[PDB]
DNA sequence: AACTGGTAGAGATTTTTCTTAGC
DNA sequence: GCTAAGAAAAATCTCTACCA
DNA sequence: AACTGGTAGAGATTTTTCTTAGC
DNA sequence: GCTAAGAAAAATCTCTACCA
């Protein structure tokens, strides 16, 4: 599924860490609370609904992710929550975290450049993409299958005026079908026919 | 049908779309779409020119620029008097459509000549973008200048490369597409807002369910061949086309 | 007896000169929707 | 109603030398007031049968 | 002279405006140009009951949008169809797939558009 | 092709972008073609600060799709300035960065982090126009939440994935992965080949 | 024409407040712009 | 071997819309 | 309450002069 | 209140006429 | 012996230039 992400928390040095990651292409986007409310929770959920499309989620039985404010934040932008990976994902964000720890001063920084340099600088897999790489091209290509299935109808919905053999009369709208280069394709009365370039006048005729 | 008005009207609640991305998704006419947008308490220029003197090599150039999409008309004068002001003012309101002027105060601006031209032409002229676009032809003239022998070739050809050449913006259109995009968008509007008036110019009686009465006059808003959508109480609604009597409103 | 059909492209122009009261107009039109422009020649050479 | 559209339109055609169909559309006159405002021009009316 | 037939017809009608207002202006310049107004936005009626300038800006705008849709559409097509005609039962090379109709397929062969009923036509995916 | 593009640079004097795009020559080519003549991205972001309500908006714009992503800050130090870009470039692609003269974009923090993540810093009518929409946008559906900043983020939410306007009818969010895919899929095959 | 059969059609329902057919009738005007006439006054009302 | 008549308006004839008498 | 005769209003078809 | 366009030819499409194979 | 496919030959319809 291209668009189902997943939910965690975790502690490091006194502090709680929440990581969300897209499942398909192995995402992570990680923050750091100053608390375990429902609040901030809900406010981190609608910042990642903000920067990526979420259309499903799955979490675990918490004390914070079963919230009001959650279910406000999730029946506004639309969200199937679902109750029930992410720990390698958290065991390679801790180990990236003690790898590059220092060069940091608070710990803040520590987390974002794991999140950095698990994003984009950890090559791996089949193909030997990173994992920006792959979920740029799964969201692409989604979107591409969709945006066809539209754009199908929307190049049909303009009209043609042709003109046929020795009759100097122009014809009804005909409906457009695929211009070429030297050649219309037009649909008349259920009958598929093929003008020259140069007899065809193309309008989407407000009115 | 019904499903769709109800999905549109929770989504526009929601996050205030606009009527064209509704009529795209939600598969609804776009009459309905435009009174759904209408209707919002919370959701309630495309023929504006700048115009402009400058001097190079000796000449006076004068430069007309569409603002909404950067569109540069340009001529050279043999003279700064207000006679050739005023013709080069109504030869660009014979080519596109102009319905305001914006100018400096200067004196060639201001003359009897360019008052009736503009009184003709029915163009509200209004006394104060421009320097950036004549900074980028000024540029791009001294660019090409030794492939011309004259000043007003060069001039014709700076024009040509800034309009059709030169690609820029968020999806990489050249000035001629935006100005023709934005102008085929006010048409469409236009002409939408004709048959909104026309249409809305009716009066539908309807009979509900279970009953053999009619209710109250409801405002009509689109008529189908099955269906028909009516506005009553604030609310829009689908009845079948057998429980309802449409006649004409005379309610100025 | 039989008649031809003129281009009708979307980006073809006609041209054409003609006289008016002894002055030369000068006629250009966009054949596919029929946009005209026209202007005043002081004479028929090719500069203008 | 459109009774300043009649009139605006007969200031138009005073003007300007429109045919019916523009004065028609532009103005939302019906279309036997623009035929007669375009009938009623002596500037106008140059053609055989 | 019928060659450019519309130049000449719009000769006339110019001509016809230009002694409809001459009135209303000193020299011929200023006719020619309100004159060119005139023909331009206060005349309709004709393919779409628009005026010029909105059947020039309707024209150039469908067809820039109509480019960039079937760019968009064609880069991301499959389907590809072997196809059977000619006077000989003999088989062409790979065409590309544009419309499945009830009744006949369009196919695209060396930048050249045709119309193929199904019976004459195998679709390999 | 190579001919074409010589004879458009000797005509009109196109930039090396538009001539890769319309000939299908690669990018060194049109590099060399264009240092050349004796006359003469997809991933650069701009950035800026605003004020609301007594708070700091700093408002980062993609400008070849017009992506928006905001923050609130506390303070116009530079430290979180630094905070902010580190964290923009840690979620997406960042190579050019263009900002105007101040003074907290000007700090040795912010160029620590520059040179960290290796970006261009560069210093100079679009990102105005991206926060006048945030700014009606923001006065359109302020009174659905209490708090400034939760008004902030529906904002950049309505307006990343809300408003399909333009010439194409396309969101930000879909036209930057779409951009940013076809330049990966032009750089891979130009690797390849 | 009739244009100034619809001004003394204006001043005639202004004073006495006729109905559409019989101003369409009496000074010659289509019925559209007599109903329109009768339709645009607050008092009257076109049946 | 690669070129070509078209535009707008006046009436006549067919079709749609609106008001009202009869059952 | 419902149907249909009848008249007005809008949509469509055929035919001609003029531009060179 | 008593006046007005017509003639002949080149192709395209439909219809009639003639010869011959099949049962 | 009779019928019908098929091709040639004659009849009919539509459209244009030129005369002033
Ligand atoms: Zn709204
Ligand atoms: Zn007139
Ligand atoms: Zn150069
Ligand atoms: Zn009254």
């Amino acid at each position: 599924s291209p668009k189902t992400w997943q939910m965690d928390c975790t502690h490091l040095e006194g502090k709680v860490i929440i990581v969300a990651v897209h499942v398909a292409s192995g995402y992570i986007e990680a923050e750091v609370l100053p608390a375990e409310t429902g609040k901030e929770t809900a406010h981190f959920l609608l910042k990642l609904a903000a920067r990526w499309p979420v259309k499903h989620l799955h979490t675990d039985n918490g004390d914070n992710f079963t919230s009001s404010a959650v279910q406000a934040v999730c029946w506004w932008a639309q969200i199937e929550h679902t109750f029930g990976v992410v720990e390698s994902m958290n065991h390679q964000l801790k180990t990236i975290i003690t790898q590059i720890r220092d060069q940091a001063e608070k710990i803040e920084t520590a987390v974002q450049m794991a999140v950095l340099i698990h994003n984009f600088k950890r090559k791996g897999g089949i193909g030997g993409y990173s994992a920006g790489e792959r979920i740029i091209d799964i969201i692409a290509s989604d979107l591409q299958t969709t945006k066809l299935q539209n754009q199908i109808s929307k190049i049909q919905n303009f009209r043609v005026y042709f003109r046929e053999g020795r009759d100097q009369q122009w014809k009804g709208p005909a409906t457009l079908i695929w211009k070429g280069e030297g050649a219309v394709v037009i649909q008349d009365g259920q009958d598929l026919k093929v003008v020259p370039r140069r007899k065809c006048k193309i309008i989407k005729d407000y009115g | 049908f019904l499903d769709g008005i109800e999905k549109a009207q929770e989504e526009h609640e929601k996050y205030h779309n606009n009527w064209r991305a509704m009529a795209e998704d939600f598969q609804i006419p776009q009459v309905v779409a435009k009174e759904i947008v209408a209707q919002c308490p919370k959701c309630q220029s495309p023929k504006t020119w700048q115009m402009d003197c400058t001097h190079l090599e000796g000449k006076v150039i004068i430069v007309a620029v569409h603002v909404a999409s950067g569109y540069i008309e340009a001529e050279v004068l043999p003279a700064e008097t207000g006679k050739e002001t005023a013709h080069f003012l109504l030869k660009l309101a014979a080519r596109w459509p102009v319905k305001h002027l914006h100018t400096d105060n200067g004196d060639n601006f201001t003359s009897s000549a360019v008052q009736a031209v503009c009184w003709w032409a029915q163009i509200e002229h209004t006394f104060g973008v421009v320097e950036s676009m004549n900074h980028q032809l000024k540029t791009i003239i001294t660019q090409i200048r030794d492939q011309a022998e004259k000043i007003e070739t060069a001039v014709q050809m700076a024009v040509l490369i800034h309009n059709f050449k030169r690609k820029g913006g968020i999806g990489g259109y050249s000035a001629g597409e935006r100005i023709i995009d934005i102008i085929a968008s006010d048409l469409q509007t236009t002409k939408l807002q004709n048959q909104i008036s026309k249409i809305q110019n009716f009066r539908v009686y309807f009979r509900e369910g279970r009953d053999q009465q009619w209710k109250g006059p409801a405002t009509l808003i689109w008529k189908g061949e099955g269906a028909v959508v009516i506005q009553d109480g604030q609310d829009l609604k689908v009845v079948p086309r057998r429980k309802c009597k449409i006649i004409k409103d005379y309610g100025r | 007896a039989m008649h031809g059909q003129v281009d009708a492209s979307p980006k073809t122009w006609q041209m054409d000169c003609t006289h008016l009261e002894g002055k030369v107009i000068i006629v250009a039109v966009h054949v596919a929707s029929g946009y005209i422009e026209a202007e005043v020649l002081p004479a028929e050479t090719g500069k203008e | 109603g459109f009774l300043d559209g009649i009139e605006k339109a007969q200031e138009e055609h005073e003007k300007y030398h429109n045919n019916w169909r523009a004065m028609a559309e532009d103005f939302q006159i019906p279309q036997v007031v623009a035929k007669e405002i375009v009938a009623q021009c002596p500037k106008c009316q140059v053609k055989g049968e | 002279p019928q060659s450019q037939g519309v130049v000449e017809s719009m000769n006339h009608q110019l001509k016809t405006i230009i002694t409809q207002i001459r009135d209303q202006a000193e020299k011929i310049e200023t006719a020619v140009q309100m004159a060119v107004l005139i023909h331009n936005f206060k005349r309709k009626g004709g393919i779409g009951g628009y005026s010029a300038g909105e059947r020039i800006i309707d024209i150039i705008a469908s067809d820039l949008q109509t480019t960039k849709l079937q760019n968009q559409i064609s880069k991301i097509q499959n389907f590809r169809v072997y196809f059977r005609e000619g006077r000989d039962q003999q088989w062409k090379g790979p065409a590309t797939l544009i419309w499945k109709g009830e009744g006949a397929v369009v196919i695209q062969d060396g930048q050249d558009l045709k119309v193929v009923p199904r019976r004459k036509c195998k679709i390999i995916k």
